[PDB]
């Protein structure tokens, strides 16, 4: 390369910096943090605020070094008197006309300006005209604006542009009356439109369930995992002894960036509402109120008294990993086999982990010049995801989609709806696969509405093919992705939480049970609890699960425990207690644990190292927290096993393949006990 | 024994121009000059006696605190007489977490200076009880608030803390609030100490700006 | 009494004294100092240093240990008292019980500044 | 080709959506999204002042409720809270474009409210 | 009140005046008296209708100070 | 011979020559014996029997020497010892193979959310 890191000097230092890279980008790498209002890391650069003017040798001016690029044998100075005066007379500008707002803004204590006015700025002012006032403006039920603190910065517009993809926001006006907004009366209805709040770096724009509640100092941070979707968000939450107060998001490029959808930021006020504390026993009269020794007792005498052909297990979407293996390996211990995953296709063969995770990986799909979704709806399985598409899209890699056209925000080639239009493109009748052929890295993206259908298994060959043909999964690049929905999905896959075959059969002849144990799950259909079943639900909130059990036992919320969780790349996470446990409740392992002592087969482990242990016992890759494995690729060998079922329950190539997901503010239990997510569903309902 | 009452009239002056230059400028050259096995390290900073002046802090090892002590209280130019305290830093990050610091006064001069030891947990520091008598109590408050055991101590046992008070409190690893409290028991006619439990936790605020360039 | 001077009786530098109360609703960078000067407080530079003044009881003083933060790192208090106090072995050899008290009280002892 | 999403079918739990905190006029829109905590969820007290008032004590909402809009002239008016800069708020700077009597514009410090027969209307 | 006399019965327009802090009572200075003034009466302490805070054993209906709602089947 | 110049036998000694003291003057001759603190006490310096390092050795002595004047001085009295030092070895020794088959786990589950704190 013709020397592609090229020398400059900040303050007679040198610093090496790849081409390309501005003064600020240099001035950083010589550790140095300059003062910035307008400049993103992620947003393109607009160089209106002024903030970041540095002195560069033999240049008469200040120059913004967001903006300028960084040449060869560059000399950039940072603490000269002329950058010093700059600097504090740009802050007298931006204080003009701002309202003395501190005490009633919620920026206050962890406020750009108010830091950067204390470190850059001087400690008076000489100001005494009349201020400008304007008029605040109606986003939504998220966003909440007071808009005389708003310094003109346009981050909020330029990321409604580029990564929400909405375009909803400008400038009206010219000159000191300039103004920030729609021009008429307008909701903002991005499913990342919490993510502006964050941007803002002044009260203009707050959150609004948040309004007035805390003081930033305040709040113990966490730093925990989010289970709202299967991508596995990494985010801070913030809690006042035993109350959560907000949900931030926090950096992982290789998960999702900076960014949080709104539901995974905004459920949390559902868990002050419909709470278990308490465990409860079904009476004459009814549940009651009883003690941990007799609901223990009950739960065990219903699993004892009946067959072990009877009973049935089934997992919610927010149970970790470590509760799963409880439940698996105690309804095992007593001969039973029926387990299920309200997530769907509990039935679905799990021998080769690249057949259900995304191999590509989320950050490696960056590389990808052509994009084939298949049948899903990544706006509202994933929206951080979905932006990350986007982001692909605004540099260049083509998208293509088959399934039920939807709004992504992006441009993309609508090839076909059905399975029909698959095999059309895998013969070769469709002119996408001579663009899928001369793709340096083609990538597939299958979506979990695909996997949760009953002719599963003819359309992932149909989808084999295809890649066989296109060259996507070749020496040097594997494109074959699936994609998932639920948190707790493929770390049952991980670990063999799925029936066995005797279950299976006895499923399709018809056999009921008796006793359902119901693991956190409130989204179960009526095929696997029968009325008139002994039903032990053990969860977190008072849901349609727990006004149908004979016994409950509360455990702990995600906020309140430390799970693991794996996302749908194959990443195994973990949650972190934010808060203590609410109430009566317990650690959801450590009641399967007690409850394998009162049954009479103890579990072999005592502790919350011993479960994980036991977990790194079935797979490996379980003790590699925050990382993932290259899983191996059988080629078309795993295909041709699984060929029996392929024959059986042929291809319906007629039923399009759509997504899932006909709620995205409703998914679980703790989103429809929010008053947020159903603010936010009525908003979009009375705006017809 | 010094700074005996001499002049019957008011004087307007501070020290001597020539020992006062001496004091504030050349001290720590002399002191490293003098006796350059004693000192490991100086530092010259913002001056003890006045916020107009620089004056001297001086590393030491603890195999040489004594040696060095009696050098500055019985040298003709620094004769540092009274000893005014002897406390500990800690410093968690540290292989020898622990700084014993020591505080001398010059009456001769005017002047004073800073003597500095490092050592970690299990390292004796000698004794300077037969050096200055101050140094007894100091030492045993040094022993109750870190765990810095002196060595030759005539009676190195706890001064401040409560009678059975296992601990030592000025750690940084030591809660704020401790371990136990204390009530009376109507049951056993006893005052009675018992784990601790507070009706309100303590609240602590994070107010520390990201911006703020001085953290060290 | 007698030359008390007219002037400021603040320092002026904004950063580290609060404004004024009418100065503080007036002006934006006031009112923006008064918040964070109590909340977060100014910060110290690091370094340290030993300060005594002629108390009423003898020297006493301060050694204050800066690491940057807008709290103390170490505040080591020296109080004459307790070295005071620390004669008392040496001082009552020789006399009789009715002169301790005499003693006690011609040390000028308070045990909130030796017992801190 | 991209069929529109029926909000109206969406389903909603009836415990939930009867329980959304919302607000009246004052500041907001009518019905707007009123920012709570968990205080008080315990004792089943859905109200604000509730919270922390008990009986039927006049509440200070129900006093400022009790004055009128303010006329002024101009543009924009300067909110101290009192006749002495010193003894009242941080001075805040309130629209006044757009107000009317029905529709005035409102002190964030204080709840005074002021209106302009001035914007051509 | 001859028996029973107590400076908490002393209203706060005589309180300074009588305490030596300002030379200002009702007969030379017109206070202003806001609307929401408490008059001044004795003090209620010793006796079963004093303060208590709202969680006491004293008050209508204690609180229960929990900050979240419980599921009641 | 005996590791660190044999300091924990000799300072194990120096405590037993102090211990009718201690029972006469804080009266409990008919509380516990001799032989029975005898063994508490030898309890106490097994914890502390993989010590590889002898300045942890001569300042876990000189620890111990400073509670044992303190408990010669009446500076902790009676019921100290009974909440400290007796009851604590006999609930190690009492709980042992209880008439209850619960393991601990299971008393754990029962008692609260989280693990006891201090004794
Ligand atoms: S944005 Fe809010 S907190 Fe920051 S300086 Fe302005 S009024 Fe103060
Ligand atoms: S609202 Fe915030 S982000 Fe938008 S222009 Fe104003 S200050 Fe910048
Ligand atoms: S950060 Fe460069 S001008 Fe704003």
């Amino acid at each position: 390369p013709p020397s592609d890191h090229l020398e400059v000097f900040v303050n007679e230092q040198p610093v090496k910096i790849p081409k390309g890279s501005s003064v600020l980008q240099a001035c950083d790498a010589a550790g140095i943090d300059i003062p910035r209002f307008c400049y993103h890391q992620r947003l393109s650069i607009a160089g209106n605020c002024r903030m970041c003017l540095v002195e560069v040798e033999k240049v008469p001016k200040p120059v913004a070094s967001c903006a300028m690029p960084a040449g060869p044998g560059m000399k950039i100075k940072t603490e000269t008197p002329m950058v010093k005066k700059a600097r504090e007379g740009v802050m007298e500008f931006l204080l003009i006309n701002h309202p003395l707002d501190c005490p009633i803004c919620d920026q206050g204590g962890e406020c750009d300006l108010q830091d950067q006015a204390m470190i850059f700025g001087s400690d008076r002012s000489r100001f005494v005209e009349a201020k400008r006032a304007v008029e605040d403006k109606n986003l939504g039920p998220l966003v909440k604006t007071v808009m005389t603190r708003c310094i003109q910065c346009t981050r909020c517009v330029r990321f409604a542009s580029e990564v929400a993809g909405t375009a909803e926001l400008g400038v009206t006006g010219r000159g000191r009356d300039s103004e920030i907004g729609t021009y008429v009366e307008k909701l903002m209805g991005s499913e990342l439109s919490g993510n502006v709040v964050d941007l803002c770096p002044v009260g203009a724009l707050t959150s609004k369930p948040y309004a007035f509640t805390a003081r930033s100092w305040e709040l113990k941070g966490t730093e925990s995992i989010d289970v709202s979707d299967g991508l596995g968000a990494n985010i801070r939450v913030d809690a006042r002894g035993t109350e959560v107060m907000r949900i931030l998001p926090r950096l992982n490029e290789a998960v999702n960036e900076e960014w949080l959808s709104d539901k995974g930021r905004y459920q949390y006020d559902g868990l002050k509402h419909q709470r278990l504390d308490k465990p409860m026993v079904k009476g004459p009269k009814g549940l009651q109120v009883a003690t941990w020794q007799d609901a223990l007792g009950a739960a065990a005498a219903a699993l004892t008294s009946a067959a072990p052909g009877e009973v049935r297990g089934i997992a919610g979407k927010l149970a970790d990993a470590e509760s799963m293996v409880a439940l698996m390996d105690l309804l095992r211990g007593l001969g039973a086999g029926d387990l299920a995953h309200e997530g769907g296709f509990s039935d679905m063969p799990a021998d080769v982990r690249s057949t259900y995770t995304a191999n590509t990986t989320v950050q490696g799909l960056e590389q990808s010049d052509l994009v084939l979704l298949v049948g899903t709806n990544p706006r509202w399985e994933s929206p951080v995801f979905n932006a990350r598409l986007r982001k692909m899209f605004l540099d260049g890699t083509q998208v293509g989609l088959v399934g039920a056209p939807v709004d992504l925000t992006y441009k993309y080639e609508h090839v076909g709806s059905d399975p029909a239009a698959l095999a059309a493109l895998a013969a070769g009748q469709h002119p996408f696969l001579e663009r899928l052929k001369k793709a340096a890295r083609p990538a597939v993206v299958v979506g979990p509405g695909v996997l949760r259908r009953a002719d599963r298994e003819a359309v992932m060959k149909a989808v084999h093919e295809l890649c066989g043909k296109a060259g996507v999964v070749k020496e040097g690049w594997n494109g074959f992705n699936v994609i998932h929905d639920t948190a707790s999905r493929v770390a049952a896959l991980d670990m063999g939480f799925g029936p066995s075959a005797a279950a299976r059969a006895r499923r399709a002849q018809g056999a009921q049970p008796k006793v359902v144990y119901l693991l956190g799950s409130d989204d179960y259909s009526e095929e696997d609890v029968p009325e008139g079943a002994f039903v032990i639900y053990q969860g977190h909130h008072g849901d349609r699960g727990a006004s149908r059990a004979n016994v409950v036992l509360p455990g702990a919320a995600y906020t309140e425990k430390s799970g693991l969780y794996v996302n749908f790349e194959g990443r195994v996470q973990q949650t972190r207690a934010a808060v203590p446990l609410v109430g009566d409740a317990r650690e959801d392992w450590a009641i399967l644990r007690a409850l394998s002592e009162v049954v009479g087969k103890r579990l072999p482990y005592d502790s919350h190292a011993a479960v994980r242990a036991r977990l790194a016992g079935i797979a490996p890759h379980f003790a590699n927290i925050d990382a993932v494995q290259t899983p191996v690729w059988l080629n078309g060998e795993y295909v041709k096993g699984v060929e029996a079922l392929a024959k059986a329950a042929p291809l319906q190539p007629s039923a399009p393949l759509t997504s899932t997901i006909s709620n995205f503010y409703m998914t679980d239990a703790i989103s429809r006990a929010s008053r947020t997510m159903a603010k936010c569903i009525q908003a979009r309902q009375q705006t017809k | 024994g010094y700074a005996y009452a001499r002049k019957t009239t008011d004087k307007d002056y501070i020290a001597s121009e020539h020992m006062q230059a001496f004091g504030n400028t050349q001290l720590t050259d002399y002191i490293i000059k003098t006796v350059p096995k004693f000192v490991k390290m100086a530092v010259t900073g913002p001056a003890q006696s006045s916020v107009l002046y620089q004056e001297p802090t001086i590393y030491t090892t603890p195999e040489s605190l004594v040696p060095l002590m009696v050098f500055l209280r019985d040298h003709t130019n620094t004769q540092f007489k009274c000893l005014l305290d002897v406390t500990a830093v800690d410093f968690p990050e540290r292989a020898a977490r622990f700084e014993v610091v020591y505080h001398l006064l010059s009456p001769r001069w005017n002047n004073r200076i800073r003597v500095k030891v490092c050592v970690d947990e299990v390292t004796a520091v000698p004794t300077l009880c037969k050096v200055f008598n101050t140094a007894n109590w100091f030492e045993r408050e040094t022993w109750d608030m870190f765990g810095v055991f002196f060595s030759g101590h005539p009676d190195l046992r706890r001064i401040l803390t409560d009678y059975g008070f296992t601990g030592h409190p000025l750690r940084k690893d030591f809660p704020m609030t401790g371990y136990q409290e204390v009530r009376y028991d109507y049951g056993k006619k006893r005052v009675v100490s018992e784990p601790l439990e507070l009706t309100q936790e303590f609240r602590y605020f994070d107010f520390n700006s990201p911006w703020e360039t001085l953290n060290r | 009494l007698n030359e008390m001077p007219d002037g400021l009786y603040k320092s002026p530098d904004g950063k580290v004294c609060p404004p004024s109360r009418s100065t503080m609703k007036q002006s934006m960078e006031a009112l923006i100092h008064h918040f964070k000067l109590y909340t977060e407080g100014f910060h110290v530079p690091a370094g340290e240093t030993y300060r005594a003044v002629e108390a009423p009881k003898g020297e006493f003083g301060v050694y204050l240990v800066s690491r940057g933060g807008n709290r103390p790192y170490r505040c080591k208090i020296r109080s004459p008292g307790y070295a005071h106090l620390q004669m008392t072995d040496v001082i009552s050899r020789g006399a009789m019980l009715a002169d301790v008290v005499t003693i006690i009280g011609t040390l000028d002892v308070v045990f909130g500044e030796i017992d801190r | 080709v991209v069929p529109t999403f029926d909000w109206k079918k969406v389903p909603v739990p009836s415990t939930t959506a009867k329980d959304i905190p919302v607000t009246v006029k004052g500041a907001t829109p009518a019905g707007d999204l009123r920012a709570t905590s968990g205080l008080g969820l315990g004792d089943g007290i859905k109200n604000h002042t509730d919270k922390w008032l008990d009986g039927d004590k006049k509440s200070p909402m129900e006093y400022i409720n009790e004055v009128a809009p303010i006329k002024v002239k101009g543009l924009v008016v300067a909110s101290y809270g009192s006749d002495d800069p010193a003894l009242g708020c941080p001075v805040e700077y309130i629209n006044l474009k757009g107000t009317s009597l029905e529709n005035p514009a409102v002190c964030k410090y204080t709840g005074n409210r002021y209106y302009s027969d001035d914007w051509k209307g | 009140d001859k028996f029973d006399y107590n400076p908490t019965t002393i209203p706060p327009e005589w309180h300074g005046w009588l305490n030596y802090i300002n030379d200002y009572n009702p007969t030379n200075t017109q206070f202003k008296q806001p609307t929401y003034q408490i008059e001044a009466s004795m003090t209620k302490t010793g006796t079963q209708t004093c303060y208590n805070p709202k969680g006491s054993w004293f008050s209508a209906k204690p609180r229960n100070w929990r900050k979240y709602e419980s599921w009641t089947p | 011979k005996r590791l660190f110049g044999g300091a924990a036998r000799h300072f194990y000694f120096e405590i037993c020559r102090c211990l009718p003291f201690i029972q006469r003057l804080h009266k409990m001759e008919e509380m516990v014996s001799l032989k029975e603190l005898r063994a508490i006490v030898k309890e106490k310096f097994k914890e502390y029997k993989d010590v590889k390092d002898g300045r942890v050795v001569d300042l876990l002595i000189f620890k111990g020497r400073e509670e044992i004047e303190t408990y010669l001085l009446m500076h902790k009295q009676r019921h100290h010892v009974v909440t400290e030092v007796v009851e604590p070895y006999y609930a190690k020794q009492r709980a042992v193979k209880k008439v209850t088959t619960n393991s601990p786990f299971l008393d754990s589950f029962l008692s609260s959310g989280y693990a006891a704190i201090g004794v």
